């Protein structure tokens, strides 16, 4: 699971 | 054409101000003693580090002080913690660059990976002079000398960043210049594993035009500033390469080190 992807999809 | 380029520059500067709490303007004010704020606590040696140490931002199970008996490892962890928050800031900024969020999400991720180390060292130069670096949101100043005095491998950790910073700061960029420069770095089409290269190259072409115009207007008497700055982008890549090499050394020698999962993701296959 990408944490970068998680940060990108954050509001 | 030029109107749109100026609008792009202003959009990027506004987003930069929103994303990055400590700007070059603020840092230089602090460094030059031109602020009303109380001047930073200086860590120049082991005793000043005790006092100052509790000033470093680190948030974990136990305080920074209890992480290792070795001072170099505690400083290392401080740098790591800051790096994680810096990646978060750069990610927010990247989201504001027109066209970025419309790219393939995996390409967004790739751009951030390779890009974030280069941007961290660019902005790090904003916090440096030849004698040391601002830390803890400008509330502290750690000397270059003290950092250089740490035991190997850690003693050579920051020195290439200071060397880069001396040259880079000689260019006298301001925050508006930097906002565009950083956007250019993020939008590099030659990052390994990029799925759609052409859209990224298109955006970077536009940003590069905006940068060129910005440097001509903001620095009319600085000849070939644009050229000098592009060559700095390449320099940064070399800085990162040497940093990763050092990190591999550290990984083999010291098992007292632990990387945050975000940084692990960034370093894997890099
Ligand atoms: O090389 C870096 N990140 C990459 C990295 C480093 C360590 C582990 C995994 C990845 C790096 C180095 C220095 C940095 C920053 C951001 C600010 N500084 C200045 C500074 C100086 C002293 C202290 Cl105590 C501090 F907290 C901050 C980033």
């Amino acid at each position: 699971p990408s944490l970068l992807k998680k940060l990108l999809l954050a509001p | 054409e030029s109107a749109d380029l100026r609008a792009l520059a202003k959009h990027l500067y506004d987003s930069y101000i929103k994303s990055f709490p400590l700007t070059k303007a603020k840092a230089r004010a602090i460094l030059t003693g031109k602020t009303t704020d109380k001047s930073p606590f200086v860590i120049y040696d082991m005793n000043s580090l005790m006092m100052g140490e509790d000033k470093i931002k680190f948030k974990h199970i136990t305080p920074l002080q209890e992480q290792s008996k070795e001072v170099a490892i505690r400083i290392f962890q401080g740098c790591q913690f800051r790096s994680v928050e810096a990646v978060q800031e750069i990610t927010e900024y990247a989201k504001s660059i027109p066209g970025f969020v419309n790219l393939d999400l995996n390409d967004q991720v790739t751009l951030l990976k390779y890009g974030v180390h280069e941007i961290i060292y660019t902005m790090l130069a904003s916090l440096m002079n030849k004698d040391g670096v601002l830390i803890s949101e400008g509330q502290g100043f750690m000397t270059r000398e003290f950092l250089k005095s740490l035991r190997k491998p850690f003693g050579d950790f920051m020195e290439p960043k200071f060397e880069f910073a001396v040259k880079f700061n000689a260019l006298e960029l301001d925050d508006s210049d930097l906002a565009i420069f950083i956007a250019v770095i993020i939008l590099s089409g030659d990052r390994p594993g990029l799925l759609n290269v052409k859209p990224i190259e298109d955006i970077q072409d536009n940003l590069l035009q905006a940068l060129e115009l910005q440097l001509k207007l903001n620095h009319p008497e600085s000849s070939q500033l644009f050229a000098k700055l592009l060559q700095k982008m390449t320099d940064l890549r070399q800085i990162v390469t040497e940093h990763v090499q050092l990190l591999q050394v550290i990984k083999k020698t010291e098992t007292d080190m632990s990387l945050h999962p975000l940084l692990q993701e960034i370093y894997k296959d890099l």
